[PDB]
DNA sequence: GCATTAATGCATCCGCGGCCGCCCTGGAGAATCCCGGTGCCGAGGCCGCTCAATTGGTCGTAGACAGCTCTAGCACCGCTTAAACGC
DNA sequence: CGTTTAAGCGGTGCTAGAGCTGTCTACGACCAATTGAGCGGCCTCGGCACCGGGATTCTCCAGGGCGGCCGCGGATGCATTAATGC
């Protein structure tokens, strides 16, 4: 994942990131770094709490 | 071509990397259920607070530093680099114990 | 024929010999001249009684018995019979001090 | 039929040829330092409150000041060996 | 091993500092009244936490030219054996 974010702040390396549901628990600090424009939420019904 | 380090390397930039940290080395719950196992035959269904217990731990982590400080200098004495338990049984008898 | 001892005999009968004597193995007037020499140039014009100058002896004595003791202990973990300066540093550094 | 004798099927002996490994120099690779970049959270400021410090009075009480005494430390002189020292 | 300098010890004349005892007098223990500085509560925001970008220094990387071998086969000595002449 540090291999993954070594292209990531300063260019355009993607024009969508696919990150599963439970790293952004460990990874929520470095997320919320860079700015987004769509964040969905697959099969919701585990947010639901 | 592997990309290997001779024996000897890795040493040195642990000690560079762990004596730059404060932090505590042994987790909490190993170290709680030892103490609670060692308070387990001296009285029993005891409470500890949430405090406390990194005292314990903090004066365990640093009093084991300074034992394998004047153990490492005793190794020393021995001229070789490795720790063996007479260095632990002299450096732990000639201080008092 | 000269009757000569081999190194190694008379050291170990002056063992026998002063471990089980009591006295004193310094003077009492170069201590004197000392403990006077060194209480020159702390306080100018003093006076010392007649006791309290056997109890330094005898604490400098004792205390340095029990230093040689371990520092002989230091020298035998460095697997020889000889005491050496570096022997004296660890012992001394080991206790504490 | 038997000796002998040349052919010949192997004989160990000799001679020629192949086997590379260790110092010196070709740089390769990633760990660290430092400077931003933005989200996070507890240090301290502010307020409400509130209680032992402060001030003064009372009262009695041990500590410094002599006072006097007394007694072992100080400085010393001289036999008498005895550890310290040089080698 | 032999040779010396100096403590141990017996005895001496002192004194100056150690040691037990009255006086009173500063001077600290014990007690009311005020309050103001310090302590519980709070809620913010600028320094702190962590990591990218990039330069820098860290720390290891694999090939290149100098020696003395053993592996093996040709040989052609030896011994045999059937041809063959007696």
């Amino acid at each position: 994942r540090k291999e993954k974010r070594k292209g990531w702040n300063k260019p355009d390396a993607f024009h969508v990131c696919i990150v599963s549901y439970q790293l952004v628990v460990q990874d929520q600090h470095s997320f919320k770094r860079k700015r987004w424009q769509y964040m969905v939420l697959d099969e919701a019904h585990n947010i639901k709490n | 071509k592997p990309h290997r380090y001779k024996p000897g390397t890795v040493a040195l930039r642990e000690i560079r990397r762990f004596q730059k940290s404060t932090e505590l080395l042994i987790r909490k719950l190993p170290f709680q259920r030892l103490v609670r196992e060692i308070a387990q035959d001296f009285k029993t269904d005891l409470r500890f607070q949430s405090s406390a217990i990194g005292a314990l731990q903090e004066s365990v982590e640093a009093y084991l530093v300074s034992l394998f400080e004047d153990t490492n200098l005793a190794a020393i004495h021995a001229k070789r680099v490795t720790i063996q338990k007479k260095e632990i049984k002299l450096a732990r008898r000639l201080r008092g114990e």
